[PDB]
Formats: structure tokens, sequence, C-alpha cells
């Protein structure tokens, strides 16, 4: 199986406009940290 | 939260000064994720459709401004509104819309940057990274591993101008604990090496994938300095560190026979040349060979399955190009044990996720692996992890385009720890 | 107003193999950025310093646990709580907490790595691009420009094993109208240069900054192959395409003198190379000179500057590392008239911003740049245009080292349109 939990971001707190306001962000190569 | 809601393609620039596809998905709750299409220059002859422009007034005919239209056009408002989490329902859209086997309409390029992008959407969307978005998309949720890397520290073939016909010599260095050890070795192994070959008076300068691009005065020597430089190191070759090749033997099948250029046209049958092979790996600890033959001699590559596979893993590359149509009857003629994982031979990521399982089912290892033309994105890093590959090869120690999937590596097994083991010598089909 | 809660540091792998320094930065809110420092190989005496281990069981000794440390340790500790908009606060804080002069206990390759990722960290919690912050953070907000690249496609000194003392061969796309057909003119001249080459049986291969590594008869002889490729690529030499130079002469700067080594110890005085570079400029149109003497010969530079500074770009790289105080001496002597900007050179982003606005008040250009060693971080290309700086050289058009910084460039010009003009030769002082 595929496990289902308590989920997910409603909105994200980093929204950026274009992706090359944070390529790094975009990229994948770095992560907002959850909680908060 | 995670509708789509824009998609830009763009053109942007590749490691060897290509233009390839770069995508952005954006969602409906900001999450974005951007990625972009590798490309091959040993590229088999069945693998999906890289369009170009054929625009000689653009570099020099390699623009992507049809692809990338692509994307901008037919394939963004066919995936507007869509669910992003649905990965294999937004593939399964643009592949449709597409309507051709190969990927011929919008080109393989343009849908797997935007298959990618749209993953690391989705992953943002969930607030979870891609690879752990990945093992849950795979249904193997919180299963990873580091892969070992093998190292491609001498370029031949298509990838640099030198005398050298096998296109790569890799080492690997299984005898570290974790990934972050075995690169640090490598970059080890590497920096003597330059050492070794300035005291032969070989060059040093790099080709496409970061390893050196001397001339050499057969292709075994260099099997030959690798050795020398493993041992100047400090490390135990064969204990610490095992070697594997890329013969991308297709680039040098001329009229029924394997021919090496760079040895006075040295001649092969395919008999012959699986022998050649075999009494490498009896003098260097070779436990890894990727298309030894050409990708149309299948009855060669049985043959060479019978004298090899016992011992050795036997990659198929260009033989299956990341297609589980052509893996299946690989599987089911007893051709190789390995498969070269290149999501862009087949051009999106819900069928790159197929062949990784049906290689697993059949007992073959996957070996997620980069293109000689990169970029600076690293999704095969948490693509090798998701799925708990075992095996990557993702270049040198030298350059960028390679060097920022080791370091993306590196951010991964920080994050995870003990959840995702280095497993060494035993990721190696044959190995224990 | 957007404190910062954890600063993590750790050791990456650079162009070369080499480690270096990665900083994250996060601030309340979830907001986060990432910056890695670069390093150099011909580096200047007077650079602040690049902090290594010297354990030769890691590395061959060139190992960055130390200045990875600071980050996690003393330098977070410091930063915690603090105003990550407050960009000189930030870097105040990890200078003074330094307390040495060149940033000898920390690392500059530390604090930079600190500095960068706070920034774009910055500029996430306003919710812009970095370019944006920045123009804000110069008091410049809203002024933008693309800038003219100068692209080096043969390398040669300390980034190549050939027999090429110059460091870097340059072409500059000036006749372009926008940055990303710079780009293209760049890739379509680098591609025929490939063909130039082979045709004359010279190597292919690379070096540290992606352009070609051949041998070659003489150091001139590349700007004459460089002008093949130019002419068959359909451009015309110095109308769309001008040339450029790094010496980097403090490399080979023996007893006095300046020595070629690949050309049979060729001998220079000061004089004399001064002249044997002016020679150059007549036969081929370089308008820009990056380190043509050494570091320390300021009688030889002033010399320079009067005999070639009214037509040619002369650019101190070695000359001033990036350094304000050293930068305002040369600007008083009459030395030079452009600034080569590694903020690695000086190790914050505040400095590297004083810098060029000394440049810029004096008349001055600045060129921001790239390290021989860089990573796939694509600061400088924002750095760039939020400052109008108006030039950058960040490498050949090969090897993602240089060209994510070209793609960078591309994506913030689609965004921008016309509020970030390609002003073309006109950014070239003398031009
Ligand atoms: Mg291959
Ligand atoms: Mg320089
Ligand atoms: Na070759
Ligand atoms: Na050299």
């Amino acid at each position: 199986r595929r496990y289902r939990d308590e989920r997910y971001p409603t909105q994200s707190p980093m929204p950026l406009t274009v992706a090359c306001a944070s390529p790094e962000l975009a990229s994948g190569k770095v992560w907002i940290r959850y909680p908060i | 939260m995670s509708k789509i809601v824009k998609i830009i393609g763009r053109e942007i620039i590749d490691s060897r000064g290509n233009p390839t596809v770069e995508a952005e998905v954006h969602l409906e709750g900001g999450f974005v994720g951007m990625a972009a299409a590798p490309s091959g220059a040993s590229t088999g002859s069945r693998e999906a459709l890289e369009l170009r422009d054929g625009d000689k007034s653009r570099f020099l005919g390699k623009g992507v401004t049809k692809a990338v239209a692509a994307v901008n056009g037919p394939i963004a408002q066919a995936l507007i509104g869509k669910d992003a989490k649905d990965q294999a329902g937004i593939d399964k859209i643009m592949i449709d819309l597409d309507g051709t086997e190969n990927k011929s309409k919008f080109g393989a390029n343009a849908i797997l940057a935007v298959s990618l992008a749209n993953a690391k959407a989705a992953a943002a969307a969930k607030g979870m990274p891609l690879y752990e978005h990945i093992a849950e998309l795979n249904g193997t949720p919180g299963k990873y591993s580091m892969p070992v890397p093998m190292m491609n520290i001498i370029n031949g073939g298509e990838h640099a101008d030198n005398n050298v016909d096998i296109q790569e010599f890799m080492i690997q260095p299984v005898g570290a604990k974790t990934v972050k050890e075995a690169i640090r070795m490598g970059s080890e192994v590497f920096h003597h090496l330059a050492k070794v070959l300035k005291a032969k008076g070989m060059n040093t300068a790099v080709g496409d994938e970061g390893g050196y691009a001397p001339n050499l005065g057969s292709n075994a020597e260099a099997l030959a300095v690798i050795a020398e430089a493993v041992k100047a190191a400090g490390y135990e070759l064969g204990k610490d560190i095992t070697l594997a090749m890329d013969c991308a033997a297709s680039e040098f099948y001329k009229d029924g026979k394997y021919v090496l250029a760079g040895e006075g046209n040295k001649a092969f049958t395919s008999e012959e040349f699986t022998h050649f092979l075999e009494e490498l790996t009896k003098q260097y600890p070779i436990v890894s060979i990727e298309d030894g033959l050409d990708e149309s001699d299948w009855d060669g590559f049985a043959y060479q399955t019978k004298v090899l596979g016992d011992k050795i893993q036997l990659v198929g590359d260009d033989l299956f190009v990341t297609n589980t149509k052509i893996l299946k009857e690989g599987i089911e003629k007893g051709i190789a044990n390995s498969i070269l994982i290149k999501f862009n031979q087949i051009g999106s990521l819900t069928e790159t996720l197929a062949a990784i399982k049906m290689a697993k089912d059949a007992g073959y290892t996957a070996v997620i692996s980069h293109r000689s033309g990169e970029t600076e994105d690293a999704t095969i890093a948490d693509l090798a992890v998701g799925t708990a590959a075992g095996q990557i090869k993702t270049g040198s120690m030298s350059r960028s385009d390679r060097v920022a999937k080791y370091n993306q590596l590196i951010r991964i097994e920080e994050a995870l720890g003990e959840k995702a083991p280095y497993n060494g010598r035993k990721e190696i089909k044959g190995q224990a």
C-alpha cells in the first residue's frame, strides 16, 4: 500500500511570482521548514 | 491548492552550449517547480524524439523554439486546472495529446520538462521534498537509499576528441559507508589521476562529462592509469574502489564489426569483443559494463550475457532506451541484467518509474543516469533516492553539470540519515 | 521584521572537485535562501582568507569543515533573531565577530556564504527576486540593466595545463540587442571555434572555465583563432563582437620582470609589457585588459593607464581585490579605470556593494565576476542586474558552472523586459 495522512499546506509561505525569484526553491535544492 | 494555474517553457543553455527546454509549473497555492531536459550525444536510435528547430541562423540549427512553443501553448492549455499530484494523469494528458509513439509532435524534451517540473510543484504542494514525493508516487513511501555512484573520470568516444573509443571509464567507491564519503573518495582519486596523467605528459583538460580526455596508447591503458591513481590516493582497488565502463559500442559498430579507431582500426566480431572485455575483467576489478555491444546486436548480447552475466553487471543503455516495451523483450530473452535509466530517452516521469519497477521485478538492477549534455538541474539525485534504485551515473567529480547532482545527494543524505542507507558493493548485479 | 530562525552550513563540492561552503538562512514564516562560496585559483595576495582545513587525509588538505563549523556555531548563534532585511547589520555582526582584517577566524568563505544566503532569504520575505531586493539595498530601486558579458573561450594560465600564459581570452557580443541574443552569439562563436581548432589539430577539451585549452605557438595566436571563429560564425569583429583579456600577470611576474613561460621564457620589463599589450590592441579590437601587470606594480599600472587608459578599459582584479580601501588609493593615483567585482575577495555583500558604488562614483566601470572555481549558484547574475553594473564575466559557453549564470540572466531578462536594457558597447569604459 501507500499511506494517507493529515496532509498539506493550503498556501505556499514563499510564493514566487516567477521561478527566477528563487531558482533554489523552484528547482528543489532547498526546502521550506514546516511547521509554520 | 494543487491545480495548475500556469506553465512557462523557455529556451535555456545546456552544459555543451546547446539550447534545451526548461519548464516552470505554477499551482494555485503559489507552489512552483522548475526542471530542464538533458540532451545526449551518443543517442540510441530508438530514443524518444528530441525535437530541434533546424534553423541554421540560430545555434547552428539546434534551437528548441518549437518544443518551447509546445510547452507554452497546447501542452500548458491541456493542463490548466488539472491536479499536479496526479502525475500519471498529467503525463497521460501530454502523451495522448502528442499522439505519437515516439513523442515526435511536441518533442520528448517538451513533455519531459513539464513532467518533471510538475512533480516538483506537486511535492511542494504536499510540503515535502521531491524524493519523498517520488517514493509516494512509486507506491513505496518512506523507502530510500543513497545510490552507489559510478564516476566517469576518463572520457572518450563521442564525449571527447581524443583517440579513446570506449566512451566512459568509471570508478565506484563501494567501500564508503555514506554517499558523502563516496564523493570525497571519488574527488581524491580524480585529483590523484591528474597528477598521474601529468607525470606522463598526458592531457588533463576535461571532456563533456568532466573526466580527463588524454590520448592513450590503447583503450585498456585508461584502466591502468586509473588503477594507478587509486593506489596513489591510498585506496585498495577491488576492495574500496571497483571499476565500470560504458563502451557505447554502437558508436564503433561498422559493417557488422566492432572497430577501435584509436587502436589502428582493430576489428572484432561480436564474440571476439565479448572475450576482449572478459579478459579485461580478469585483469581489473571491472564489475559493470554498459552497452558492450551494438543496440541491434541482440544475438551478441545473448552470448555476452552467458559469458559474463554471472560475474558482471551488464547494463543496457541504448539497448533498452528506458522503454518498458524493449526491456520486457530483453528480460524474456535473457539479455543483460541491468538497465540505464535516462528519463529523456522515454520522455516522462511515469514511464521512467515503470522502467525502474519492471527492472526490479525481474531482478535486474536500475542505474539512474544523466546525459552527456546536462544542466544545473539535479532531478536524478531525487529520483535515485526516491526509488531506492541503488546506483547512479552522473559524471566525473568536476563541472557543476555533474557535481550539482553530487551536492544534491549530500543534502538529501544529510536530511535522511539512516533512513537512506548507502548499501555499497551489494547494489551491483552479481556482487554481495 | 524578518527574523532569522536557523542557519545551516555544509561542505559541498565545487566545479573543480574541491570542497566549498554552502549556507542556508531560514526565517520565521518559512522564507529560505541558499548560497555557496566560489573559489579562485589565481588568488591575489590581498584577498580575504579562504579558510581550508589542511587535513591531508581529506580532499588532499582542501576540506572546509572549519569554515562550515563557523557557520553552524558562532555565526548562527550571533544571527538568530536578527532581521534578515538589514543586510548591512547582518554583515557587520559577522565581520565584527570575526574581528580580523582578512576574515581569517571564520573564513571569508563562511561569512560570504551566509551573507548571500541571508540576502536571498530577505528577498523571499519581501516577495521579490534577489535582483529587485539588491536594487533596494543599493538605494536605487527599480534601476536595472542586463550586463554585457565577456566570455572566456580560450583558457590558459592557472586555469589549464596548456602552454598559454595569458589566463583568459574573451569575446563580448556588444552588437546584440538583448542578453538572450548575446548568449546565442557567444554559443555560435564558441562552437565555430571548436571546428577551427580541430581543423588545426588542436585540443578541444576545456579548461576550468569552459573555454578550450589548446597548446599554441604563441599567446597572441589565441586572438587569431578567435578572430577566425567570429568570421566563420558570420559576425563582424569589432562591430558585432569585441575582445577582452585577463592576463593575470601576477602569475608570471618573476624578479621584477614579466616572463611568458609558454614562449620560451620571453621576458619583459613593465614598460615593455605595456607596449606589447598596446600592439595587440592595434592588431585586434581588444577593448578591455584585466590585470595586465602585477598586483604590486603600481608604478607600472600608472604608466599603463596613461598609455592605454583613454582607449582601453583597464580592469583591476588582483590589483584591487574588490576592496574599497585599495580601490580608493587607485582612484586617487590614476590607476586603472575599472574593477573586477568578486564578492569572495572581500567576503560580504555589503562590502561588495560599497566597491561597486565607489567605482561608479569615480567614473570607473564595475564588472561582476565569477571565480574559476564555481558552483551551480547564480548569485552574480542577480547582482549584476540589481546594481545595473553593465558587465559580467562568468565564463565560456560550456560547463553549467558558467552556463547556469547565463540561464539566470535569460530568466531575469524575460521577467524584466525593457525595464532591464541591454546597453551594448557603451557600457565598456572608453567606448
Ligand atoms: Mg551510455
Ligand atoms: Mg582575474
Ligand atoms: Na574520443
Ligand atoms: Na596554462
